[PDB]
């Protein structure tokens, strides 16, 4: 789905990113709950508050997926499998959401890692964010 | 749009810091690049064929500074964004033909670049204000389409 | 919305003709089938999970046909549809939380469900004025997001 | 991209198309062209009236194309490999406007074939032409 080019600049930027993962998952989670109320409908029985023990275990959660799948560029549908099944079968997930979630994460990446966050960087990380996109609401396809 | 007086006072403070000519050839140099479709608007600004070219051509400079300074000027004027991008929005619409969507894209290309240059001072609530900001530019600037 | 005087008399003519049931039931069964997120906001109708259960559903046609009348509603007034929406476009935003996008495909939905039933008589230039139609309902229904 | 059971339903509904299929894309672009105007500006070079022997000309190779994909579900990116140079990188379409055109060949079946175009169908032939429109623009991804 990704060009050569693109999967080395997405494993490079990932490689700075290191162990803050799960950090800047949950901080984007919680850019996109201030900046987009409607999202979080779907986190009913979260405490969605700043600090909150569940955004920030959620966000490892959501950061440690990423990371699964910047090591399986070549084969996203088949890593990305059952995320897919619980975003679209279960939760049903608006495809519009992903564009949010999208927008905060590289929004966090671009605050932490200012000059790691080049144009060409941005451009890569944006087509790895759209692919990931797509393999989860693979369900409405 | 709807803001309350303390994100206003925010979302000003924020503007004062703000280089219209370094953040605005940054804003519209990365939309160029992550949006390649939108090179089709500015054919006579050259060669815009990799990122390296584009982010340090001088066109795309003095275009985006014109770009932010309507911009912070709809930032001064909030309470009426559909009078000050009146003219802007016919020009796009009617000349230009720039579908609105691009609109969104180039508000959210600004706010990353806001979010670069100001790091952790450009907090989640900070953010979620400039949305709104940038969202009723989008608007005002899509308003005559309809 | 920007309709000549000879584009609302064709746009009246055609909504003489619309059973609001039976376009209505339709357009909202087809919109849950073809865009399967949507069931979500619409879970005490009960069973939903294949395209027969959904059409056949007897809350399904219901509602539908209450979109409708509504949809007829800014037909009748395209001087004022923002005031025709005002109460929807609050439901809609601040109970149900439904992204103004899903507006837009409802609208699309309704226009392919029109030329269905109409066939040859929904020529291309009856349903250029309707796309102004449906995108005007769907910028009023949007309104109280922003 | 497509489940087995779309891919039926697509080889199907395309078979009751059969020689309309040029008919369908010079109807399906005046419908374009009158209701979503910006779109005009691809074609300066065209005569754009009702009737039009270069749109005519024209729909024949969007419905051709289209024939083409039908034959080949299993294999898109190459089948329309030349198509997506021609749009993405010499043209420059917005993909804004792969969904117009998507959504007016939709209203032009609905037009010809109202007892075949049933919401399973429709379902399928949407999931299809989203799958074409992203071939297409994927010299952005
Ligand atoms: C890059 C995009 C995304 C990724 C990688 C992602 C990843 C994940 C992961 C790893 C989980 C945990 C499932 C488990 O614990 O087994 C999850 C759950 C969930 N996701 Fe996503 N997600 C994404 C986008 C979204 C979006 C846009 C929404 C809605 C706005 C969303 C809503 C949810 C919800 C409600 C849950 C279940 C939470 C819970 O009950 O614990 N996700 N997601
Ligand atoms: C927030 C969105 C935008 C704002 C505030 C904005 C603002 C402006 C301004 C101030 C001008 C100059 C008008 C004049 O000098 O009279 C302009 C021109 C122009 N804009 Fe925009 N614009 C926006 C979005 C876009 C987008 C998304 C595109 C295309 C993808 C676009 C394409 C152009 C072009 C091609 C010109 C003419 C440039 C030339 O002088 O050759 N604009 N815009
Ligand atoms: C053109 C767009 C639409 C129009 C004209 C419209 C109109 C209506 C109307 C008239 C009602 C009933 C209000 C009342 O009885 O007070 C309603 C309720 C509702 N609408 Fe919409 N609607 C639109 C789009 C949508 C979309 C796209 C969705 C979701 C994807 C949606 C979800 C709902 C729901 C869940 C209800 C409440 C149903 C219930 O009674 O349980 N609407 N809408
Ligand atoms: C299902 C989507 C589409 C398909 C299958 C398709 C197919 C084609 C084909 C087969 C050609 C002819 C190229 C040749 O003669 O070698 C073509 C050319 C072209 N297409 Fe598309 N197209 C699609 C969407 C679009 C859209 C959305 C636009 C813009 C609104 C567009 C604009 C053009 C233009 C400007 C040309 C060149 C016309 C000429 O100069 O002869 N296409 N397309
Ligand atoms: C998912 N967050
Ligand atoms: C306009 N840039
Ligand atoms: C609303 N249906
Ligand atoms: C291409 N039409």
């Amino acid at each position: 789905v990704l060009s050569a080019a693109d999967k080395t600049n997405v494993k490079a930027a990932w490689s700075k990113v290191g162990g803050h993962a799960g950090e800047y998952g949950a901080e984007a989670l919680e850019r996109m709950f201030l900046g987009f109320p409607t999202t979080k409908t779907y986190f009913p029985h979260f405490d969605l508050s700043h600090g909150s023990a569940q955004v920030k275990a959620h966000g490892k959660k959501v950061g440690d997926a990423l990371t699964l799948a910047v090591g399986h560029l070549d084969d996203l549908p088949g890593a990305l499998s059952n995320l897919s099944d619980l975003h679209a079968h279960k939760l049903r997930v608006d495809p519009v959401n992903f564009k949010l979630l999208s927008h905060c994460l590289l929004s966090t990446l671009a605050v932490h890692l200012p000059n790691d966050f080049t144009p060409a960087v941005h451009a890569s990380l944006d087509k790895f964010l759209s692919s990931v996109s797509t393999v989860l609401t693979s369900k409405y396809r | 749009v709807q803001l309350s007086g303390e994100e206003k006072a925010a979302v000003l403070a924020l503007w004062d810091k703000v280089n219209e000519e370094e953040v605005g050839g940054e804003a519209l140099g990365r939309l160029l690049v992550v949006y390649p479709w939108t090179q089709r608007f500015f054919d006579s600004f050259g060669d815009l064929s990799n990122p390296g070219a584009v982010m340090g051509n001088p066109k795309v400079k003095a275009h985006g500074k014109k770009v932010l300074h309507s911009f912070g000027e709809g930032v001064h004027h909030l309470d009426n964004l559909k009078g000050t991008f009146a003219a802007l929005s016919e020009l796009h619409c009617d000349k230009l033909h720039v579908d609105p969507e691009n609109f969104r894209l180039l508000g959210n290309v600004l706010v990353v670049v806001l979010a670069r240059h100001f790091g952790k001072d450009f907090t989640p609530e900070l953010q979620a204000s400039y949305q709104k900001v940038v969202a009723g530019v989008a608007n005002a600037l899509a308003h005559k389409y309809h």
